[PDB]
């Protein structure tokens, strides 16, 4: 028993997958040789008659924000939030023979991401 | 004959070639003049030669 | 049936996977042409409401130590892998609504000293 | 119904799998244009409370010998030995969910390898 | 069910797999631009006490010949033969699970290969 | 069900797989920036104690023609894929025993004209 809810653009969606990652560089003796980079969020969602994430992507010159809430068993456990981000990849797939009749997967590139008392921020020269 | 602002090899190189002489290192000796080498060899396309 | 526990930052975590490797360059004729390099531990543990591995990667840049203990039989500790003077260089957290473990965290540690049983690998960091 | 047993560092180990190979170079129309190279030995063993293969690898300047015995009935059928060798790769994997409890994979780069009535040698400079 | 047997160096071996292929080069408009090249034979055999194939790759440096015969009903269906060949790859594998553990895989690069009424000849000037 | 029959070199074979394709290049904005290329036919048949594909290939200076018939069920002609002025440019024969796969032959044909239905593709080979 597990649930994930995405609150985005004044709507609510049901999340199937979610991912985020970070990385550094090392110099063949194990000593780190750069700073932390990454921070993209990849999401997988079931699509139902509502083309509203796609309209947000087509609005190329406006940043937004969002939240994802994780519920364990039969209460909130974690919350992932982003602010000042854009959608930089969109795919919509329909398979009739197989399962998952209609699904949407997309990526978000944000300036700040926060999860449960930790946060990662990039500097943007504006 | 004049040597004008040049090294020993540079002077001898230009002086001997302008008189039409052979002047080169053969691998163990420095040769001045024609050695008259008649040693031959055979090479075939796709037998000894990879490209021509 | 095995068990494994990770003791990191004063907390205990439950381990699903572990791996470490060493390498040495080899000449075209088969001779070694360098000394040992590598020594990176990759760990796959369960996730919960606490975020303390990510805090050590981002909110802190200091070396840390850690320990992994392997248990056999459902007591009687089998082995123990220790590290000191290390940094976390990768991090990933996935959630899958359908299929087996819901929330996991994967991370890689790059350290200077690695001890397992009676064997010790030390890297010459000229400081 | 068969067994493979490895005798190394004055001990005995039970092998899970083993492999070795040799190679030559050929030109565009099948004529060989090099000599034989290769000859490394790859081994898979079960890891107990020993930590003795790691002790040998960390000893970087002392070559060693070993042998593997293959038994088909229950008696010896073939033997693969090596002389003047080094350990050049080492991996330890510990998987708990799957049926891969505790295992070691390592590679040996030697100067002479013998099996049956055949042998292969490399001319290491003296 | 098929029975394939290999006659090599005065012995008989049980074959598990076999392949051989040929090729040509093609222009950008789909027109052939080179001659036929290829003709290597890949073989998979069950290992035993004898080690004759290894001594042919290492201990000897003379061209050899061999044949493979395929029987469908029990009767002889096809025969593939080579002459003036070399062994350019060799691999021995052991896996203690089952399904033919001890096996040998090797590759032959010959000048003449024959099957049925078809022939392939390479120009190796001498 | 389905059935495919290949008529080639005055003989008929049973076909398992069959493929052909075409494509053209496009810009970064999606506008096509070339013409069509790549009409090749890939065929998979079973070998029956005869070597007729191989004899045609080793005769390197003889263009041939062929046809394939697709039958919807039983006795009804559906399509017809034909070629003329073609060469075999790839050949492979596979034998398997442990996996219970019979002897099979795979080969590729590069022709100048291919036709199917009311469609036709041709390539300009200079005279």
């Amino acid at each position: 028993a597990f649930r994930a809810t995405l609150s985005f653009a004044g709507k609510e969606f049901d999340v199937l997958d979610c991912t985020y990652s970070l990385k550094r560089d090392v110099d063949s003796k194990g000593r780190p040789s750069s700073n932390i980079y990454g921070g993209q969020i990849r999401l997988h969602v079931e699509s139902t008659d509502d083309t509203s994430i796609l309209e947000n992507m087509t609005n190329q010159f406006k940043p937004h924000s969002g939240s994802i809430v994780f519920k364990k068993g039969d209460a909130k456990m974690k919350e992932l939030t982003w602010e000042n981000g854009y959608i930089t990849e969109f795919t919509e797939n329909i398979d009739i023979v197989g399962s998952q009749p209609m699904t949407i997967t997309f990526v978000v590139s944000a300036q700040v991401i926060k999860i449960g008392g930790a946060q990662f921020e990039q500097n943007w020269p504006k | 004959v004049a040597r004008y602002k040049e090294t020993s090899y540079g002077f001898l190189s230009r002086l001997l070639r302008s008189y039409g002489e052979w002047f080169y290192y053969n691998g163990e000796t420095l040769q001045i003049g024609d050695p008259e080498i008649d040693t031959e060899s055979r090479a075939g396309y796709d037998v000894d030669l990879t490209g021509v």
